[PDB]
């Protein structure tokens, strides 16, 4: 009941797939 | 090798394995060179045994060994036979110049 | 000979140089079996080799640098003397350096060593298959050392030893001293035990069995 | 100076005409320093010459006339001071790592040159420094040579060299890079590594329980080269370490599992019958687990596992066909094994080992499946298990079915292939050979192919099929098909104009099996009308 | 036992069912043919004409091999051709 | 590299579709192993560069449940096989983030520990 799971997914972008084509 | 200076022969106490030669090499006497009259097999030391360096050529020590390798008839006469291992350890300035020239 | 199944060890072979020949015993008193045909090298040494798991065949180097280990056989209708093993050693000629004159075998037959006088002592190590096969040698060489007397330790099947009695060739004192060998079957190579010096007037050195 | 300054022109001529020079120019200037070489300053000599073999430009040519100078030229002065040691091995070690094996060795036959020039003392102190680098590729190299020191020096007066670093606890890169001084020291040697298997031993136990993996790693495999280069007398002093092994094995898994069953997977062979079957037994576990692992560094350590147990006595060839070959043939021989060449070498040689105590039988039972395959790459290489085996395993236990199946398989991956190798020739020859009595109903359609493919348009397909009869002729005078021998032959002599030398020529080799086993006065064309047809060809 | 098994049997099938892709096991054949979301802009071409999916960034990312695929694949096609029409005599 | 290294010597011969193609063991596989990953790649990113060859149904990524970062690995199938065979054969070797990632075929086996991570995943790529 605190957290589902202390993991969880993400869904967001890191800045290195951007930046490598800037 | 007769006519080769560089080369450095082995001549340890030969133990009970057979050295080898590839076609091309094959036919000769490990020391004088010559391709008539052998007339007993050759026996290398067990430091030239082992893995990979077994197989090769005792004169070329390159190209992969076939048939066996005997001293000739003169050579066994002169007594160079029972020397020590006919086995070559370096490949040699002619061998090496003939490769790097080529590519 | 003569007997479908008997196995004794009554029997004896006896060398010359040149000549070899072959008696029998158990009938009390020794009789001549075979002569043998001519050998042309000088016998420098000769000891029965009696293997486990079969006859006994006597090993035998000489002259010409090699060590034969030789089965005398009965063939046709005659007895002859038939080779199994020759392996090269040194060169031919009855020579210092060269290692014959001194054979002495494990008492279980488990390796044949031999020495020269100076320089080298080699050890094969002998082995039973569906043929006679020897190992690749083992090399000890001491420099100085001319030898006098080899004789062996028997040994339960522990690992070989050998005895000599070594004398150093440039020293400018006499002293000959007694030294063991001991083959050890695992790393395999000859080793140095155990080395003491000793009166000069050493003669020869015998193995006594166990003392237990 | 005015003088002086003319020495040093002329080296820099000389050394100019041996790296960029005409061939009698070189042989003349190689000649002038070789003879000249304690006149001129070796201050002089390698000051000059060394910097070339720093630049970037030099081609593979010009960097080995550099190289055999250095080499010519050191054999002499045979007094050398410290300052170019470590000059030279800059430029000499990195050769040690290279390519191909003709650079690799002159590279060698410097330092052991220059190990009796510079003498034991001096070396040692430029390792030091250099072992305890940081650079990786610094530590890579010195691995290498400071192992050719050892060979040309012998080992003992190195060893407590590799004792202080291997056992030194200041650094961590120390223990590592002086444990890799073993393997090079284990695989020069060779089988004579032996002697000095107990002093070695000293560095790799204790500097195996490092807390730092990749130390972990690398001792488990400096342990599998001992343990093969040694081979049977070994084991009394490695069973010292054999304890901290299995603790290792039964817990860590990922890359340390890699690397410490290869270490007792080639223990085993030197272990004692009592032995030796309890710890194959313990990993034969680890490997069925272990079948599923993608990586690459497990899988060649899954072969080597397979390839050490089928020798031992305990295990039975009962055992393996009712477990673990099954098992074995479907997970191994996937078509995406066939494909890279490093495990292919490995599961062919796996199989060949295991077809000994399995039957003969067995495993060529088991490789019809990839020999009907549809897959080229992966019928070449299930020719190869079976030729390797073949000469491996006698034809006589084949009942007539698979005798019948074996000789389909082959004749098909025969007739699809299309690179050019010698594998197909000696394989379809080595199993003709066995069993060639038992050929002749099989002689027929195989004589077929071989007369519609000296038929065919692409000129290494008329290779093959003339090769294949050189192959066959001893086989067919067994079975007395002299007529197709006539047959054969006729067809061989009007193909004897053919333009393709490599073709031309195998033609020939067919004509000459067939003419020494035949009756001569048999031969159709005949020999009078055959050897006229020759002379022209001479030329 | 036999009920260990069953149970066995039916989480082998589980686990391969998951795995199975989802075309195939529909199948019967060979904007989304399942309804999933595809992209927009036009997208290099493919061996199999499978269509991004409507995340994609829009940046080539290729080691090159599929483009050299067409090549052989050209090529091949190409010499059945060439070498009826380059015949001669 | 070790799987690239195989394909050209495949297509080098001109093995050309999947029945003599190594790929073709697998046709009831759809997850790939996504290796050699860099640390910040997430989810989302991992979802960016695999729909060049696909749609992706499901994903993994693998990540030590303590701290919750990435392992380096992840588990990707999509919803056409195919896309695997395509994926694995011509993305494997590409850079990212400096280090060049590797893909192979997988069958991949869930894990109880993870099983809310699963519709976590699966509700984003749901919406779909």
């Amino acid at each position: 009941k605190s957290q589902y799971i202390d993991i969880m997914p993400d869904f967001s972008p890191s800045g290195l797939l951007e930046l490598e084509s800037n | 090798s007769r006519h080769q200076f560089d080369l450095i022969m082995c001549l340890k106490q030969p133990g009970v394995q057979t050295g080898l030669l590839c076609e091309k090499c094959d036919g000769k006497c490990p020391i004088c060179d010559s391709y008539v009259r052998p007339k007993r097999k050759v026996r290398v030391c067990e430091n030239c045994s082992f893995g990979k360096q077994a197989k090769n050529c005792i004169i070329c020590n390159l190209n992969v060994g076939v048939n066996d390798a005997f001293y000739c008839w003169e050579c066994c006469r002169l007594g160079k036979d029972k020397d020590g291992c006919p086995r070559i350890l370096n490949l040699g300035s002619n061998r090496l110049d003939r490769h790097f020239e080529k590519k | 000979l003569e007997a479908g199944s008997k196995r004794e060890q009554s029997q004896l072979c006896v060398a010359t140089e040149t000549h070899l020949e072959l008696y029998d015993t158990a009938d009390g008193e020794l009789k001549l079996i075979a002569k043998f045909q001519n050998l042309f090298a000088t016998i420098t040494s000769m000891k029965s080799l009696d293997l486990p798991h079969w006859p006994t065949f006597l090993a035998l180097t000489s002259d010409s640098g090699n060590l034969s280990i030789v089965q005398i056989i009965m063939h046709a209708g005659a007895l002859r003397l038939k080779t199994l093993v020759n392996q090269p050693l040194t060169r031919t000629t009855l020579r210092r350096v060269s290692p014959i004159s001194y054979m002495e075998i494990d008492p279980n037959g488990r390796c044949i060593i031999l020495s020269s006088v100076e320089q080298n002592k080699l050890c094969f190590l002998v082995d039973y298959a569906q043929k006679l096969r020897i190992s690749s040698p083992l090399e000890i060489i001491r420099p100085h050392m001319v030898t006098l007397d080899m004789a062996v330790v028997d040994v339960n099947f522990n690992n070989p030893c050998f005895v000599t009695l070594e004398i150093d060739n440039a020293a400018t004192q006499l002293s000959v001293h007694l030294i063991f060998y001991v083959l050890e079957l695992g790393l395999n190579h000859i080793v140095k035990k155990a080395d003491y010096l000793v009166n000069p007037s050493a003669n020869f050195v015998l193995s006594l069995p166990d003392l237990s | 100076l005015n003088k002086d300054e003319k020495k040093e022109r002329t080296l820099s001529m000389l050394l100019l005409k041996i790296k960029n020079g005409n061939t009698a120019s070189r042989r003349t200037s190689m000649r002038i320093l070789t003879d000249k070489a304690v006149t001129f300053g070796p201050e002089m000599i390698f000051n000059r010459l060394l910097p070339i073999l720093l630049d970037r430009s030099l081609e593979d040519q010009e960097r080995h006339l550099m190289i055999k100078t250095i080499d010519r030229v050191l054999y002499q002065l045979g007094d050398l001071t410290k300052p170019y040691v470590h000059k030279i091995l800059v430029v000499a070690a990195p050769l040690l790592i290279d390519e191909d094996p003709m650079v690799r060795s002159t590279g060698q036959e410097i330092i052991t040159n220059l190990s009796t020039v510079a003498g034991l003392k001096t070396i040692l102190t430029v390792m030091r420094p250099d072992i305890e680098n940081e650079d990786e590729y610094v530590r890579n190299v010195t691995s290498r040579a400071a192992a050719v020191v050892a060979k040309a020096l012998g080992v003992n007066q190195l060893l407590p060299f590799i004792n202080a670093a291997c056992h030194s606890r200041k650094s961590w890169k120390a223990r590592h890079t002086g444990i890799k001084i073993v393997q090079q020291i284990g695989i020069l040697l060779g089988i004579g590594v032996l002697n000095h298997l107990t002093g070695l031993m000293s560095c790799i136990k204790d500097c195996l329980m490092d807390d730092h993996v990749p130390v972990r790693i690398v001792t488990a495999h400096t342990l599998s080269t001992l343990a093969e280069n040694s081979y049977p007398y070994g084991i009394e002093v490695f069973n010292v370490v054999l304890e901290p092994l299995w603790k290792g094995i039964r817990s860590h898994r990922g890359k340390v599992l890699s690397s410490f069953l290869k270490a007792v997977g080639s223990m085993i062979p030197l272990m004692d019958p009592e032995y030796a079957g309890y710890y194959t037994t313990e990993a034969m576990r680890i490997i069925r687990r272990e079948f599923d692992s993608p990586d690459d560094e497990m899988k060649k350590t899954i072969l080597l596992v397979l390839q050490k147990c089928s020798a031992v006595e305990s295990i039975t060839p009962k055992f393996l066909r009712e477990e673990i070959a099954p098992e074995f043939f479907q997970k191994f021989w996937v078509r995406r094994v066939a494909l890279d060449r490093p495990l292919n070498k490995v599961v062919t040689y796996t199989t060949v080992t295991l077809a000994k105590k399995l039957g003969c039988s067995y495993t060529i039972d088991k490789l019809l499946t990839p020999l009907r395959d549809e897959a080229e790459p992966f019928r070449t290489m299930a020719v190869h298990a079976v030729t390797r085996t073949v000469n491996l395993l006698g034809t006589a236990d084949l009942d007539e079915r698979l005798e019948t199946r074996l000789i389909d398989a082959l004749l098909i991956a025969f007739q699809e292939q299309t690179n050019s190798d010698s594998i197909i020739f000696k394989g379809f020859g080595a199993v003709t050979v066995s069993l060639d009595i038992r050929m002749k109903p099989f002689l027929a359609p195989i004589v077929s192919t071989i007369l519609n493919h000296l038929k065919h348009k692409t000129p290494l397909v008329r290779q093959h099929a003339a090769d294949l009869c050189a192959i066959l002729i001893p086989v067919i005078k067994n079975c007395h098909e002299f007529e197709m021998l006539n047959k054969l032959n006729i067809i061989l002599y009007e193909s004897l104009g053919e333009v393709y030398p490599e073709v031309l020529g195998s033609i020939i080799n067919a004509m000459y099996c067939i003419t020494s086993v035949m009756d001569l006065d048999k031969l159709q064309p005949p020999i009078n009308q055959i050897l006229p047809t020759l002379t022209p060809i001479l030329r | 036992s036999k009920y260990e098994d069953e149970k066995a049997a039916e989480r082998e099938q589980y686990l391969k069912n998951l795995n199975m892709g989802d075309v195939q096991k529909l199948g019967i054949n060979v904007t989304s043919l399942l309804g999933r979301k595809l992209y927009d802009k036009p997208a290099p071409e493919n061996r199999f004409a499978i269509m991004p999916g409507s995340r994609w960034d829009g940046v080539h990312r290729s080691n090159g091999f599929e483009e050299k695929w067409f090549a052989k694949q050209n090529e091949i096609n190409e010499k059945k051709v060439q070498s009826y029409t380059l015949q001669e005599d | 590299n070790k799987i690239q290294q195989i394909n050209d010597k495949e297509l080098q011969s001109g093995i050309l579709s999947p029945h003599q193609s190594w790929h073709n063991e697998y046709k009831d596989n759809a997850y790939i192993y996504i290796g050699n990953l860099n640390r910040e790649l997430t989810e989302g990113d991992i979802l960016t560069v695999f729909s060049e060859y696909g749609v992706p149904v499901d994903v993994i990524l693998s990540r030590d449940e303590n701290t919750g970062e990435s392992q380096g690995f992840a588990y990707l199938k999509y919803e056409d096989q195919r896309s695997t065979i395509l994926a694995v054969d011509n993305l494997n070797g590409f850079k990212i983030g400096g280090r060049a990632l590797k893909i192979d075929h997988t069958f991949y086996r869930p894990k109880r520990s993870l099983q809310k991570y699963y519709e976590a995943v699966k509700e984003e790529l749901d919406r779909d």
